[PDB]
């Protein structure tokens, strides 16, 4: 368990998601 | 003048007793020096507010000055507040590994860290060669774990099988520990304890813009995101080299990048307390990142 790579704006959009 | 003081290990009760003017450090380092630890920076003194609230204690400032539960003696768990990142290369002494031994254990046990039924069974057969010594077919009859708190109430509920059952299975799994040492036997557990993915994070809920309840884990390697009914999968993860500050201001937490061309990660979170308690643990958990790789 290893949370997926990515970039910051993915982050951001990705948790806004939720 | 003077305030009688109890502090639990894992293993022991201590007594104490401490002026208006000791600070939390003081009592830390009484600690310590009593249960000869020298891996100090894992530890730390928990106690009970007037409100009822655990907190850990502040160690640069005063006891007395700290609304702890006015009760004779005082109340303290001495407890680990950070994890290592591997436990072979970072639990040198004897009693350190021991106290994280007990303390995970304790986690384990009372279902804060999930361990699926075959890995409980094989962790409870550690904790048994650790205290039992090696399997004696003249000393062991049939049902001698009769009074060991051994598997986690998940495991135990979530079959058909039977309590003596449960205790064939660990006994099984006893006999072939037949050459290990206490120390060794520890150790074996916090090897495959350190991977059950809810290990070393501390949850807290936290909110997104939309408002959806969401956990955040602080943890030795980074922070990391998980669906609010999925504890044991990060979806979004932040290592602590990508990270340069993290602050909050009432409810809502920043967390600015170090490509300083990306864009801040703001959440929220309710309450205050718990707040102080993010902000500490980020902290800490950044400074032996960086240590580890200086």
């Amino acid at each position: 368990k290893r949370a997926p790579q990515m970039d910051w704006n993915r982050k951001r959009e990705i948790f806004s998601n939720f | 003048k003077p305030i009688n003081v109890r502090v639990t290990t894992m293993d022991a009760e201590l007594e104490f007793a401490i002026q208006p003017n000791t600070t939390g450090k003081q009592l830390f380092d009484q600690v310590v020096k009593t249960v000869g630890l020298r891996e100090v920076w894992f530890f730390g003194l928990q106690y009970v507010d007037s409100k009822g609230y655990s907190t850990w204690l502040k160690l640069n400032k005063k006891v007395t000055q700290q609304d702890v539960k006015k009760e004779n003696p005082l109340q303290f768990k001495f407890r680990a507040k950070f994890f290592p990142e591997d436990v072979s290369e970072e639990l040198i002494q004897e009693i350190t590994q021991r106290l994280f031994f007990l303390q995970v254990k304790e986690a384990i046990l009372n279902d804060e860290i999930y361990c699926p039924p075959e890995t409980a069974v094989l962790l409870a057969s550690y904790a048994v060669q650790a205290k039992y010594g090696d399997y004696n077919k003249e000393i062991h009859k049939p049902g001698y774990l009769a009074n060991d708190r051994l598997l986690p109430q998940r495991v135990l509920e979530q079959h058909k099988l039977t309590k003596e059952q449960w205790e064939e299975r660990i006994q099984n799994w006893h006999e072939e520990h037949r050459g290990m040492l206490r120390e060794d036997s520890m150790m074996e557990y916090l090897k495959i304890a350190q991977d059950l993915e809810m290990y070393g994070v501390n949850y807290f809920e936290i909110k997104n813009k939309k408002g959806t309840e969401l956990w955040l884990g602080v943890d030795a390697l980074g922070l990391n995101i998980y669906e609010h009914d999925d504890k044991l999968t990060p979806k979004i993860g932040f290592p602590w080299s990508e990270i340069r500050n993290i602050s909050f201001n009432d409810k809502k937490f920043v967390i600015k990048p170090i490509d300083k061309k990306a864009p801040d990660f703001v959440f929220y979170a309710p309450r205050l307390r718990i707040n102080k308690r993010i902000l500490a643990l980020c902290m800490g958990n950044h400074e032996l990142y960086m240590r580890r790789r200086k």
